[PDB]
């Protein structure tokens, strides 16, 4: 066995005993001396020894009598110093013997106190003990004291003369070791298992079950509960804390050194006072203060607060040097610096390649220095390292010519600040220019989020084989020419590129040539550049297509087409293998992303490089050639822009009529202004897309007018180069409504554009969307910047395990339709997925679709034929696979062209992936088929206004066609008007439900007039304006916000007939009246006469954090009600506007209830069917509700729908994939029912418990098959579960969890990629995991 | 803060005595010193040491310090003359002769025996012992009577446990007789089952009291008088220590009125105190009843001692000794004079005549009175950065210097291996290249079959071809350090 071998695999964390800190010390520390004020060296037995830690020279002795490199581990018989290098002082220990025992401040003060639980002793009651205030009781017998009980110095005094002897009781520190000596932990943990039969609790079992955790967690480590009061005290090495000269000759000291001083010089105060008189108010005040002196060392910031002896700040403790945002273990993976690394503003490339950057020549001379010689001497060039060195300050010729040598072939990586995906570091092949900037790829610019104006980029250079080959092979840009949030490609043309293609392409009426046959592609070129023919002109050329062959590639179809001759010089660029259809019609930046996208499937990676490439070198010389100029003349204003303005101006003042006279309120009135400036502002942009769109007009063949227009900025708009349609509107046309300081929009909108001047008020009402846009964006990177951080501390310790996971299972996918809108179809939505089950739908003759195959780009268009819903594909939920994603019930690698391979890291893509793309963060049924609405349980009344409301909880829509089928299901709600009844003819596009969507309005049954009995105007109801029908109404308050004069008043409305009596309601004699709940506003008033069908009152129910709230799995405000179990249900008894829900089956047991809330709506009456997981209450639902009873599916989902919408209304393309690996680590943590092996309530994930019940129910002597719930916790509550110390105390309460890991024992592993950052070892992810999978395998034999 | 509020609470239920309260404890001080000096002048060995240890330092010819003034110190019923102390320690030799022939005599304290033992006693209570030399005479008493107890639990041992014999009878065999064995071989003649069962451990039980009746051969006392007083010596020593608390207990609010004061110096409040108490200590050992004066006054300096001494032996990290702190507390007082009578500021010309101190000392005094700044020490913030951060490692060799060192091995060892044969050898001893010990001249010449004389011709053959330009052009490049 290796003994000497420091290769470990392990890291373990227990209690120090006070012998085994002997073992890390090499002397005792006496004395409080550091550094003589004569001669700068240590003194005897201080801080700072020679003789206890090492010498403060290399290989030296203090006196100097001991000289050279010839004495090595030579101990000294005059001064007493081993002759060893001053690292030795970097490494070597040292302690000091307490006179009395001290307690430690990590077991006491941290909640919930480990020395307490342990005992069984709230903190108060352990403080008076040691601080010396009162006596403990620690053996008991005969002495009617029993066990820890506290005592006065009185008490004590008369309980002694009864007993004594026998009777054993201590004071201080010295008690509590005690206390801990004489327990027994062996007969501890069966005394509480036996007290758990009979009286079992609910709340209170928890206090119970976490003393249990606590003991036997200490046995099986085997920490001892002695060692919790400190006897013995380490001390740091001298270099970590050193007294270092500075430049201007003041010493500088670390904040340790002045801690340790004022520990050491108690403790030889005690140790003197014990002989020298030992009175016990001076000998307890001594102990008092070396407690708090050891306390103040270990962790500085829990009891009191000590002061520097020169400086007013907090001292750093050795729990501060740990943590406090930027410490030791923090700056492992954030506070890194770098070698061989630089720094310089960015400036474009053009002339450079893909894979190619200009990277400035001093600077590279600077960084490949090692490089540099080591290439010099080989050569022959310099005789030795330090001729080599000459040669290169004194900046020789020759110097120049070796540097290209070694620099070509060498990849060098480029970082940008900040990092939000992968993309932000990529290597790049290096082309010597000089120069003191960076020149960067226009085309990779557009993976960063650089602009050429200041920006800076870090030069990384890798060193070994290893680290150049995943530069190249992984890291760099040709290779991640796809973004691996989206299958469409990141790298794609912008600005300048874009605005080329763009006016190559396009064509004009009765351009320079035109109707010349043209013979190739190369008498196009012919023609432009010697100056026969323009670039526009529809002219006729002959052209060579490649189309692909089944096998490939014989396809060689020629045939005439009618094109531009700019359209036939681009086709140059274009490769073979790709039609000539693409590049047939006007380019633009939503064309030419598709010709990549195209390109990539067909061809390959290498092919589309290169025309990438082709198109930038293309785009920028024809950008040159056409001379677009922004000018004052291209901002053209509508011909009647004013005219429109004066008919919205005076018709403000029209309804300023309204606002005195009282046709129109005055809370009406600011609604209505406000429409007529967003109709005005909408019609001048109507305008404005005329004398800017199409304006040419002058037309010299014929005496037509048809034409794209040849505006400068509308060829910027139209191509999407730069510049989108919003920011014409306010230069050329209007610039719109700006907004308050309140959040409300101003009443008069900016009427002039950027074009005229604007006005001092006009201008500094524009200001305040500036100053508060822009606000907003400064804490825009914070807060993405979080989201980012967030997501990869749950997820970061997630790889690929297996190849294939054994389950034919997944996830449901279809088309996501918002109510009668296809958003994504199903083309976009199951490529890359992988399906679970093969295709069973009929409508082509075939032998089916094979099962557990990729997706390919051409494989899902036969799919578009034959019309595919709902395909159950695997996914990253539905996943059995130990600990990690299974590879083909996964999906495609979406940077790569094929599926993903093992070992790479799926979590931290999937984090990133949402985090980068953060920064830009149905009410009426509509039929379109012809057929017959039909009608199922209708209970529709006819009112006096004309509308068909619905007296009933739950109705659904239906629709017969022609031949008599169900075509289309719809919902509908309680409180909606219904167009036609049953069986009636409908019309293709006609509404026949409609409405209110953020309502729930009463109905009553019986007809006549209003009362408002008990409705007291102020003491329960209050005044204010209903937003949705609207004007005054009367709003009812809950029973919280009314006044202390009406207390017992119940808010109801009566009805009654023409003479003043109750008009009974069909069924029961009982008077009508209907108890209205809070928060409900009533639009009626008294004397008002209602028909059967009229609504009495109705019931009321973001970006960034919205994304947030759904991933941190948060409750909503108003939950919805969820039926939990199938069966015959029927309400029970009533209070006052609530329902008491009792739920029960047919069979055995049983017993269920449920308490609902007074102002919540239901979707059932009485006595109905209802089955697991039904809406009761409509809006917003609970994720915690889902997973309850719903189940592990429809939950996952929801998260996966909720989150997309918000990305798909700002414009973001993120895969469903990305998504479903978080909700993956949110699931994870189960509850278990049935008895296994350990408790009930616990914390083990569902996986753990997988493998439990797969060696339970077959081997391992248990039998017991455990029964397990699915659990959700949102990120934070699932990060802080991580098995690992090393990896919680990165970004956890390091206090916390160092001290959690010593009582329990733990031992890290090193499996998690975060793990190994911080102790320095490869990552168990990509390149590391196959040489991970080496030592894990060895673990099992020998 | 918690633990400054709590001891203020501590000694508040301890009321303070003044008057003639304190000569009432004061009197149970001296007299509990008295009894235990009774108690040695009562052992006999304790007149054997004193006249033992007088020799020891008489011998080694006439002395002053040291050992003698532990030593002697009469009071008749510093430098001390060696005339008095001949005189002193003259008749204590005669008085152990003399009180000798009349214990041997008869019994050991018979009646004349008696009135002499007293007067023995007399000429031994004339001395008075400095602490260094009065704790190794109360050793001769402590540990010899864990001498006599322990060899007595070990007869106890293998006579009460081992024969399972009743505690009753123990009591008259083993206090009247004691010194005979008139209990060990009595016990059986009255033939008993437990007291005949004896004869298995009678090796053990009386041999042992050969380690306990040897005793009154070594001291000079019986069993009965060396418990007599040991027991007796144990009651003063629990009279002083527990009166001494009483004094110290009733006088800590003394203590916190002075420690108040010193506390914008370096060291912590409570520091302060705890040392103050320390000097109170002194406070009460040396005072006595007998002053006749205020015991405020006498207590004052001794608190305030042990406070100022303290102050500049801790407080800071770089210890200060004495002599150099008064002139850093005279840098203070003139600094604030010159200041304001001149003008502007103290420079080290001006500052070095009223010091009447040469330039040199001055100047060098204001580097050691500042004190070392903390590591963490922000430096505009923004960034979050400290002091220590921005520290640079000077014991670090560079990269390019450990690559030089190694390239300068490898090529010596190409430019040796040129040398013809013998050449090398000689510098690689005349230098030590590639040895662990460095060669001169005249050990070569012994270990190379050769003159003495030739080394220094070959040595200079060697050097002169490395002087070349042709051979040595690699060496050449290393001159540039
Ligand atoms: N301008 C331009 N050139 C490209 C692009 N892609 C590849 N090349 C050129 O093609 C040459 C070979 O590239 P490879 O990738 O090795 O192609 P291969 O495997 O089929 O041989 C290189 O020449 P080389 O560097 O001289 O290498 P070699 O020919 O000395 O091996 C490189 O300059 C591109 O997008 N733009
Ligand atoms: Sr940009
Ligand atoms: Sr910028
Ligand atoms: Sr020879
Ligand atoms: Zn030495
Ligand atoms: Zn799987």
């Amino acid at each position: 066995a290796q003994t000497k071998t420091e290769e470990f695999d392990a890291i373990k964390i227990a209690l120090a005993s006070p012998d085994m800190i002997r073992s890390w010390s090499f002397g005792e520390v006496k004395k409080p001396e550091t550094i003589n004020y004569r001669t700068f060296k240590p003194e005897r037995d201080g801080l700072f020894c020679a003789r206890i830690f090492g010498p403060v020279k290399d290989y030296e002795c203090l006196c100097g009598k001991y000289k050279r490199l010839k004495h090595r581990g030579v101990i000294c018989e005059k001064c007493g110093v081993e002759v060893t290098q001053t690292k030795v002082r970097r490494e070597r220990m040292g302690h000091i013997e307490l006179a009395s025992p001290t307690a430690h401040i990590w077991f006491l003060k941290s909640l919930p106190s480990r020395i307490g639980l342990l005992l069984d002793m709230p903190l108060r009651d352990i403080e008076r003990v040691l601080y010396f205030e009162s006596y403990v009781v620690i053996e008991g017998g005969m002495t009617n004291l029993e066990r820890q009980q506290i005592l006065t110095e009185e008490q004590y005094l008369d309980a002694l003369e009864e007993f004594g002897d026998e009777f054993d009781a201590k004071m201080g520190a010295e008690a509590i070791q005690a206390l801990l000596k004489s327990m027994d932990l062996e007969q501890e943990c069966e005394q509480l298992r036996e007290e758990l039969n009979e009286t079992n609790s609910e709340t209170k079992r928890k206090k119970l079950t976490k003393r249990i955790k606590l003991l036997e967690a200490f046995v099986q480590s085997g920490n001892k509960p002695e060692w919790m009061i400190l006897t013995v005290l380490p001390v740091l090495p001298p270099d970590l804390r050193p007294l270092v000269p500075l430049d201007g000759g003041r010493f500088a000291t670390s904040d340790l050194n002045d801690l340790y001083r004022r520990v050491i010089n108690r403790n030889n105060r005690l140790k003197r006072l014990l002989d020298l008189a030992a009175p016990d108010i001076i000998v307890r005040n001594e102990k008092r203060m070396l407690q708090e002196a050891v306390d103040a060392l270990l962790d500085n910031g829990r009891r009191g607060r000590a002061i520097t002896g020169s400086n007013k700040r907090p001292l750093k403790s050795l729990a501060d040097m740990i943590k406090g945002k930027q410490g030791r273990f923090r700056q492992n993976l954030l506070g890194k610096r770098v070698d061989y690394s630089g720094r310089s503003v960015i400036t474009v490339g053009p002339y450079l390649r893909l894979h190619q950057c200009g990277l400035p020549k001093k600077m590279a001379l600077e960084l490949f220095k090692p490089f540099i010689y080591g290439k010099l001497e080989l050569r022959g060039l310099a005789t030795t390292i330090k001729a080599a060195k000459k040669m290169v300050e004194r900046e020789e010729a020759v110097v120049w010519d070796i540097l290209d040598e070694v620099i070509r072939e060498h990849p060098v990586l480029l970082n940008r600040a900040p990092t939000l995906h992968r993309l932000g570091i990529q290597a790049f092949e290096p082309v010597l220019i000089e120069g003191k900037a960076i020149q960067l790829h226009p085309l990779v610019c557009a993976a960063y989020n650089a602009d050429f104006d200041g920006d800076q980029m870090a030069v990384h250079v890798p060193l070994t084989l290893e680290a150049q080959l995943e530069a190249r092979a992984l890291m760099m840009s040709t290779n991640n020419i796809l973004s691996p949030a989206n299958g469409e490609p990141i790298i794609v043309p912008s600005q300048d590129v874009v605005l080329g293609l763009y006016y190559m392409t396009r064509d004009c009426v009765n351009a320079k040539g035109e109707g010349m046959v043209l013979t190739g592609p190369k008498e196009a070129e012919r023609l432009y550049r010697s100056g026969l023919a323009s670039l526009h002109a529809r002219v006729k050329v002959r052209i060579t297509e490649y189309e692909k062959d089944a096998n490939g590639e014989l396809v060689a179809k020629t045939s005439l087409k009618d094109t531009t001759v700019g359209r036939a010089i681009l086709w140059m660029i274009v490769p073979k293998g790709l039609p000539y259809s693409i590049v047939n019609q006007a380019l633009g930046k939503k064309a030419i992303s598709k010709m990549l996208n195209t390109c990539y499937r067909i061809l390959g990676l290498k092919p589309t490089v290169i025309f990438a490439d082709q198109i930038m070198y293309t785009g920028f010389a024809y950008a040159a050639r056409s001379g677009a100029s922004v000018g004052i003349d291209d901002m053209v204003i509508p011909e009647k822009k004013h005219e429109i303005i004066s008919e919205a101006e005076a018709e403000v003042a029209e309804i300023q009529e309204q606002f005195q006279s009282g046709l129109v309120t005055a809370g009406e009135r600011y609604n209505k202004v406000i429409d007529i400036w967003a109709a005005a502002n909408d019609r001048v942009s109507k305008a404005m897309m005329d004398n800017l769109q199409t304006e040419t007009v002058i037309n010299r063949d014929g005496q037509e007018e048809k034409q794209v227009s040849f505006n400068s900025i509308y060829m910027m708009a139209d191509s999407g180069a730069r510049g989108s349609a919003a920011q014409i509107r306010q230069l050329a046309g209007m610039r719109g409504l700006m907004a308050k300081p309140d959040g409300s929009i101003i009443e008069t909108p900016i009427t002039a554009n950027f074009r005229e001047g604007l006005n001092v008020l006009q201008y500094f009402i524009s200001t305040h969307g500036a100053r508060k846009g822009l606000a907003d964006t400064a804490l825009k990177t914070a807060n993405s910047g979080y989201l980012t951080r967030r997501l990869v501390d749950v997820a970061q310790d997630l790889v690929v395990t297996e190849d294939d996971c054994g389950t034919h299972e997944g996830i449901m996918m279809t088309p996501v339709i918002e109510g009668g809108d296809v958003k994504e179809p199903l083309r976009d939505r199951v490529l890359g997925r992988v399906t679970a089950e093969d295709v069973l739908k009929p409508g082509t003759a075939d032998i089916l679709v094979p099962r557990n195959t990729l997706l390919h780009e051409q494989w899902c268009d036969l799919l578009e034929e034959n019309s595919v819903d709902a395909v159950k594909v695997r996914s990253v939920v539905s996943c059995d696979t130990d600990f990690g994603v299974c590879a083909h019930c996964y999906g495609r690698d979406l940077a790569r062209g094929h599926i993903i391979n093992k070992g790479e890291a799926i979590g931290v893509i999937a984090a990133q992936s949402i985090g980068e793309p953060g920064t830009q963060l149905e009410s009426s049924i509509q039929v379109k088929n012809k057929g017959s609405i039909k009608l199922s349980n209708v209970k529709s009344v006819v009112n006096s206004s004309g509308k068909l409301v619905i007296t009933s909880r739950n109705t659904e829509l239906k629709l017969i066609d022609e031949f008599g089928r169900t075509k289309e299901s719809y919902k509908v709600p309680y409180g909606a008007v219904l167009a036609k009844g049953d069986g009636e003819q409908v019309a293709g596009g006609e509404t026949v439900a409609n409405w209110d969507p953020h309502t729930m309005p009463v109905i009553t049954e019986v007809s006549g007039f209003v009362r408002f009995t008990d409705m007291i105007d102020g003491q329960t109801i209050t005044r204010q304006t209903d937003e949705l029908t609207g004007l005054s109404s009367l709003v009812v308050l809950d029973s919280a916000e009314r006044t202390a004069g009406g207390k017992d008043l119940r808010p109801a409305l009566k009805i009654v007939d023409a003479q003043g009596n109750d008009v009974l309601i069909p069924g029961t004699d009982m008077p009508a009246q209907y108890f209205l709940p809070g928060k409900a506003i009533v639009q009626l008033e008294d004397g008002v006469q209602i028909s059967s069908g009229d609504t009495l009152a109705r019931i009321p129910q973001g970006g960034l954090p919205r994304v947030a709230d759904l991933f941190e799995a948060r409750r909503p405000k108003e939950p919805a009600i969820l039926a939990e179990i199938s069966g015959i249900v029927s309400f029970g008894k009533e209070t006052k506007g609530k329902r008491r829900l009792v739920i029960t089956p047919v069979d055995g047991s049983d017993p269920y209830e449920e308490m609902i809330p007074k102002w919540r709506q239901l979707n059932v009456f009485e006595g109905e069917r209802v089955e697991r997981g039904d809406v009761i209450s409509d809006g917003p639902e609970a994720p915690h509700d889902i997973l309850r009873l719903r189940g592990v599916h429809a939950v996952t989902r929801y998260i996966v729908n909720e989150v997309q919408d918000v990305y798909r209304l700002q414009g973001v393309k993120i895969n469903d994939k990305h998504i479903e690996v978080i909700v993956r680590q949110m699931l994870r943590k189960a509850t278990i029912v049935n008895a296994g092996s350990s408790d009930f309530l616990e914390g083990e994930q569902v996986e753990y418990s997988r493998v439990k019940i797969a060696n339970r129910e077959l081997e391992a002597n248990g039998k017991v098959g455990a029964t397990y719930s699915r659990d959700l916790l949102g990120i934070t509550k699932a990060s802080l579960a991580t098995e690992s110390f090393i990896s919680a105390a990165s970004f956890q309460e390091t206090t916390r969890v160092l001290t959690e890991a010593a009582v329990a024992g733990k031992r890290d592993e090193l499996r998690g990629l975060k793990e190994n950052v911080i102790v320095g070892r490869l990552i168990p992810a990509g390149t590391g995991y196959a040489y991970h999978q080496d030592r894990m395998r060895r673990r099992a034999a020998g | 803060t918690d633990p400054v509020r709590m001891y203020m609470r501590e000694m508040g239920t301890v009321e303070l005595l003044t008057r003639e309260g304190e000569i009432d404890i004061a009197k149970r001080i001296e007299d509990g010193i008295n009894q235990v000096q009774c108690s040695v002048a009562e052992y006999p060995e304790a007149i054997t040491y004193l006249l033992e240890q007088y020799d020891r330092v008489e011998a080694e010819e006439a002395r002053l310090s040291d050992l003698i003034t532990g030593f002697v110190d009469p009071n008749a019923e510093n430098s001390i003359d060696p005339e008095l102390a001949r005189e002193k320690f003259a008749e204590l030799r005669a008085q152990y002769v003399v009180t000798r022939d009349t214990i041997k005599a008869k019994g050991r304290s018979h009646a004349t025996a008696q009135e002499e033992i007293l007067k023995l006693s007399e000429v031994f209570k004339q001395f008075r012992l400095v602490p260094k030399q009065f704790d190794y005479l109360v050793n001769s008493m402590r540990v010899m009577m864990d001498r006599v107890r322990t060899q007595e639990r070990l007869i106890m041992k293998l006579c009460v446990e081992q024969c399972k014999m009743p505690k009753k009878n123990f009591i008259t065999l083993f206090t009247g007789n004691e010194t005979s064995d008139t209990w060990f071989n009595a016990a059986i003649a009255m033939n008993k089952p437990w007291s005949e069962k004896l004869h298995d451990v009678s090796e053990e039980v009386h041999r042992a009291l050969q380690k306990l009746q040897q005793i009154e051969e070594e001291t000079g006392l019986t069993i009965e008088q060396v418990k007599d007083i040991n027991r007796r010596m144990s009651i003063g020593e629990a009279k002083a220590r527990r009166a001494k608390k009483e004094m110290v207990e009733a006088n800590l609010r003394l203590v916190i009125s002075i420690a108040k004061k010193y506390t914008n110096r370096g060291l912590q409040f409570l520091d302060l105190i705890q040392e103050g108490n320390i000097g109170l200590m002194k406070a009460v050992d040396k005072f006595e009843y007998r002053r006749g004066y205020k015991f405020s006054t006498y207590a004052t300096w001794w608190i305030r001692q042990a406070i100022t001494r303290s102050i500049a032996d801790q407080a800071r990290t770089i210890r200060i000794p004495v002599h150099m702190i008064e002139t850093i507390n005279k840098l203070n007082r003139i600094s604030r004079q010159m200041l304001q009578e001149m003008g502007r500021e103290p420079t080290p010309e001006e500052l070095a005549e009223r010091m009447l101190m040469p330039e040199d000392k001055i100047r060098k005094v204001l580097k050691i009175a500042k004190e070392p700044i903390s590591m963490e020490t922000p430096i505009g913030d923004d960034e979050d950065s400290h002091l220590g951060d921005f520290i640079e490692d000077t014991t670090l060799e560079l990269p390019l210097d450990s690559a030089t060192t190694e390239s300068l091995r490898a090529a010596t060892h190409d430019v040796l291996a040129g040398l013809t044969a013998r050449e090398a050898k000689v510098l690689r001893m005349r230098f030590g290249i590639d040895m662990n010990t460095d060669y001169t001249l005249e050990e070569v010449g012994k270990q190379f079959d050769v003159t003495r004389e030739r080394i220094r011709q070959i040595e200079a053959k060697a050097l002169r071809k490395l002087r070349h330009p042709s051979r040595s052009e690699v060496l050449r490049s290393f001159l540039d350090d």
